[PDB]
RNA sequence: UAAGGUGAUAUGAACCGUUAUAACCGGCGAUUUCCGAAUGGGGAAACCCAGUGUGUUUCGACACACUAUCAUUAACUGAAUCCAUAGGUUAAUGAGGCGAACCGGGGGAACUGAAACAUCUAAGUACCCCGAGGAAAAGAAAUCAACCGAGAUUCCCCCAGUAGCGGCGAGCGAACGGGGAGCAGCCCAGAGCCUGAAUCAGUGUGUGUGUUAGUGGAAGCGUCUGGAAAGGCGCGCGAUACAGGGUGACAGCCCCGUACACAAAAAUGCACAUGCUGUGAGCUCGAUGAGUAGGGCGGGACACGUGGUAUCCUGUCUGAAUAUGGGGGGACCAUCCUCCAAGGCUAAAUACUCCUGACUGACCGAUAGUGAACCAGUACCGUGAGGGAAAGGCGAAAAGAAC
RNA sequence: CGAAGGUGUGCUGUGAGGCAUGCUGGAGGUAUCAGAAGUGCGAAUGCUGACAUAAGUAACGAUAAAGCGGGUGAAAAGCCCGCUCGCCGGAAGACCAAGGGUUCCUGUCCAACGUUAAUCGGGGCAGGGUGAGUCGACCCCUAAGGCGAGGCCGAAAGGCG
């Protein structure tokens, strides 16, 4: 699925309003990529389905902190 | 009336009437047309109206002497035949004993 | 706690055989007891050739209710209605009329 | 004619059988709607 | 080896028939109504050890019971195994 | 039951050994035309029941 | 606990048993083949085929135990390469499915009404799916209030169909504030203190009080009809028992129970007291939870819908001060009031009844009551999901008609 | 010493109606007064259950065909036996895999079943009847195709592999 493996984003629904305001359902898919990210405390790489915001998040905090929240959250790396 | 909303048969065609359900409220084992729910029945009467009713009932008992007044009336043992024989030799039949 | 038992001499209270006396033979806990020589009712046995049951009329006693009879105490010769008490660590039934402990 | 019911046991046990009702999660509800009204012929296995 | 609880519990009755008496009198054979869980390697090991009779072969089958209509009820009898068991030449059971 | 209620398992070995055979002889006479009594079967079945009860305890 | 029993259809048969191992009787341990989450693989479900180990072995076959899968821990052999990692191979603990209703998270529809229909209504209604429970969701101030104040949510009645929203059409619909049930506050974002200090019991005890069997428990006779007194007439009797049912028809005193007052060897609940498997109160110091509030873009929730719109949740893009500070007070500033998110927990007032015991009905008596008063989810009809009926009455006791 | 329900008979009001007794019937029911209604039937091609007419009338389901003597039986066109006649003979003869599940054989019964009669039966009851190293299923191996550890991808269901 869309397991945004940093911040946990999820496809939410909503509407498709017209300009007579006629409405139908839709989805809101999150931005993802598939990054082979580079960590220093093991001197190798790790696959990740990060989001668009998570790429900002990771270089703001650090990568070992993301490993620390991840392996205690339970979902793998 | 447990069944389902399916028709017995289609409407036009065979020479019968336009049936509608197996829960049909004019059929045998059908429904009830105006069935009633678990309800209440207590009305409301006023404070003034209730006390006026009490003042109205406290008058014909005086004018017909079915109310009588006695100061002391009791017994000193939990035994019912004592009140039975007390009412016997007091010579009353149907009494409403109101204590204080 | 059986107020009437299987081997006692019992009097019929009411019904067709009121006042009459006789012994009970055996007992059913559906509310019916065989009391001997009281209600002679007819029966027409069917003659089968097996086990030599030749048929003929049989006048047999009828069962009757426990709550239509009461014990026949010769200390009163009347209607005795059995009660209960405890002597020597066992339930012993006594007579609630004329106060005789059944022993 | 060639009528509607043409019987076959090895098709009936694979179409309307218990192990046909097994894997489909929408069919476990069907068995749970026959048990919870209590029919004798639960499925057409024999 | 086979244990005496099964060896004793496996037989159920000897059967009687106009068909049975012929195999009794011609071939020195017994006609046993046996329980359903009997095997040929075990019926022989029971009647050999217990009854002191020399036996070699068992020919099993299964009789199925009929449907009997009890008024407005219906019912069907039960599965019971038969066995035509031929004894060796020289034993007669009483 | 009060005889067996104290007894040892090495007695119960030979007792079961003869007991099942007595049940078998009893049932084969129930099959044949000698047994005309209808209680010894019910006796011997509960006889095996009462010792298979205690065989777990001892 | 007691003279009766071996269930009924539905009667015979050999029977046990009479002063207590006859059976119904409550609790405690042991028995529960195969199918089904089916778990050793497989399967058209009640069938088939095997392995390792401990067994004896009339060389002859049987007995028993073990073994799926992932969640998490330890080991041990550990690839591409030496260390590194995937990866297997065990061992331990945990998890699978099940069923009425209520709760709450992800989604999410129509005829209908507007007298047409598209904004809107029907409605976050039906239905799918997921979760934890006997409760759950919250919840203890970036609330509200007008410069007087109230002090968390929850939950009932009002203010009210009013001020709002609305092809200002159909309809949607609050709050402030008051009156009630109930009210308990708390610890994490620590370098040094008292040394096992309240606290919660998951626990050691027994008591009170149930609960799963029980026990006693009052008090009438003659007569008039009748096949039959329970009726009709007399004179009685018990009532901390006139609730009811039954016996040949309407009974307080013929049977059971009813008022009352006792009973448990085992096992257990709820309130209690006491060292317990682990508790750190209290006490000085402090720090005050960052890709976070906000802003732009399209929707959804707030009674707010081709708005002058506060506020909160987020898909995407940029995102600071940090207590001097930051928010809110129905656009917006200026002036004051009020309170500190980005880390959680918490009793009761609140809903429902497949299931257990009792009691009640200005509820209905076999076309009425659930669909089913009787072997009803059945015979039957449909290949399947699924739909689904007709049908009670002798008698006081069968004594059921010998011949 | 006879209640409801049914049944008839006089009698009475403006009407919905009311009154008692003859008969059957064998445990129940009601005054005046006020109180709650699942409260009144002919119609809805209305619903479920029973009974008429049409009418003892058309039909008795291949136009392959039967006749007579004997047995049994309360009476034989149909049953058993006997011998004249006929019909299929690539079927309507002799067997199995499908599918049904005692319909198979042996006694006994004629009430319903059988499109008639009925002793006969595929009908009712009861008893017997299905024997494998070699023949069919499991079994070793697959084809289409199903599931599918890990794996990949979807909101959960799950979708492929
Ligand atoms: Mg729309
Ligand atoms: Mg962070
Ligand atoms: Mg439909
Ligand atoms: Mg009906
Ligand atoms: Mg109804
Ligand atoms: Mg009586
Ligand atoms: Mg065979
Ligand atoms: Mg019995
Ligand atoms: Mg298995
Ligand atoms: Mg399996
Ligand atoms: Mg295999
Ligand atoms: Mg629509
Ligand atoms: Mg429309
Ligand atoms: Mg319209
Ligand atoms: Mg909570
Ligand atoms: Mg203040
Ligand atoms: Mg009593
Ligand atoms: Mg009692
Ligand atoms: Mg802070
Ligand atoms: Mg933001
Ligand atoms: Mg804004
Ligand atoms: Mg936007
Ligand atoms: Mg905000
Ligand atoms: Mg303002
Ligand atoms: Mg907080
Ligand atoms: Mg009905
Ligand atoms: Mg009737
Ligand atoms: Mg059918
Ligand atoms: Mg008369
Ligand atoms: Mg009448
Ligand atoms: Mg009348
Ligand atoms: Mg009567
Ligand atoms: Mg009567
Ligand atoms: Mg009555
Ligand atoms: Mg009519
Ligand atoms: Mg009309
Ligand atoms: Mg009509
Ligand atoms: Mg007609
Ligand atoms: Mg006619
Ligand atoms: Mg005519
Ligand atoms: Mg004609
Ligand atoms: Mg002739
Ligand atoms: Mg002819
Ligand atoms: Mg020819
Ligand atoms: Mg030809
Ligand atoms: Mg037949
Ligand atoms: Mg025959
Ligand atoms: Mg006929
Ligand atoms: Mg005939
Ligand atoms: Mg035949
Ligand atoms: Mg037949
Ligand atoms: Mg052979
Ligand atoms: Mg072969
Ligand atoms: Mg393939
Ligand atoms: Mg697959
Ligand atoms: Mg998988």
């Amino acid at each position: 699925s869309r397991v945004c493996q940093v911040t946990g984003k999820r496809p939410v629904t909503g509407n498709n309003r017209s300009h007579a305001l006629n409405a139908t359902k839709r989805r809101f898919l999150p931005n993802l990529h598939s990054h082979r990210f580079w960590v220093e405390s093991e001197k190798r790489f790790v696959t990740l389905r990060v989001s668009a915001k998570g790429m900002r998040v990771i270089d703001k905090k650090g990568i070992d902190t993301v490993l620390a929240e991840l392996r205690a959250r339970g979902e793998k790396y | 009336v447990t069944g389902s909303g399916k028709k017995p048969w289609r409407q036009k065609g065979t020479g019968r009437a336009r049936s509608g359900s197996i829960k049909s409220p004019i059929w045998r084992s059908g429904g009830v047309t105006f069935a009633a729910r678990p309800q209440d029945h207590s009305q409301k009467v006023n404070k003034k109206m209730y006390r006026g009713a009490l003042k109205s009932i406290l008058s014909e008992l005086v004018r017909q002497d079915r109310l009588i007044v006695v100061e002391k009336f009791s017994v000193e043992a939990p035994k019912t035949k004592l009140l039975a024989q007390k009412l016997k030799d007091m010579a009353l039949e149907d009494v409403l004993i109101i204590t204080g | 706690a059986a107020k009437i038992r299987r081997d006692d001499e019992v009097i019929v209270l009411t019904g067709k055989d009121k006042g009459k006396r006789g012994k009970v033979k055996n007992v059913l806990s559906s509310g019916k007891v065989i009391v001997e020589g009281i209600n002679l009712v007819k029966k027409h046995q069917k003659p089968v050739p097996a086990l030599n049951q030749p048929g003929g009329i049989v006048e047999k006693e009828a069962a009757i209710q426990v709550s239509n009879v009461a014990i026949f105490n010769a200390a009163t010769g009347k209607a005795d209605r059995v009660g209960f008490r405890f002597e020597d660590g066992k339930k012993v039934r006594f007579f609630k009329s004329n106060s005789e402990t059944i022993k | 004619m060639k009528r509607t019911f043409q019987p076959s046991v090895l098709k009936r046990n694979r179409s309307h059988g218990f192990r046909a009702r097994m894997a489909t999660k929408n069919g476990r509800q069907v068995l749970a709607r026959r048990r919870a009204k209590g029919r004798a012929r639960l499925t057409v296995s024999k | 080896m086979i244990r005496e609880e099964r060896l004793l519990k496996v037989l159920r009755a000897p059967h009687v028939s106009e068909k049975a008496s012929t195999a009794m009198e011609k071939s020195n054979t017994i006609v046993l109504k046996v329980a359903k869980d009997a095997t040929k390697a075990e019926i022989k090991a029971a009647v050999q050890k217990l009854f002191e009779v020399e036996v070699e072969v068992v020919n099993t089958l299964v009789v199925k019971g009929k449907v009997k209509r009890h008024g407005q009820r219906i019912g069907r009898r039960s599965d019971w195994k038969k066995a035509y068991v031929t004894l060796k030449e020289g034993q007669n059971l009483d | 039951a009060k005889e067996l209620r104290e007894k040892s398992v090495e007695e119960l070995n030979t007792e079961l050994l003869n007991l099942l055979r007595e049940q078998f002889n009893l049932r084969m006479q129930a099959a044949s035309g000698q047994l005309q009594q209808s209680h010894l079967l019910k006796q011997v079945r509960r006889d095996v029941a009462r010792v298979k009860t205690l065989l777990n305890e001892k």
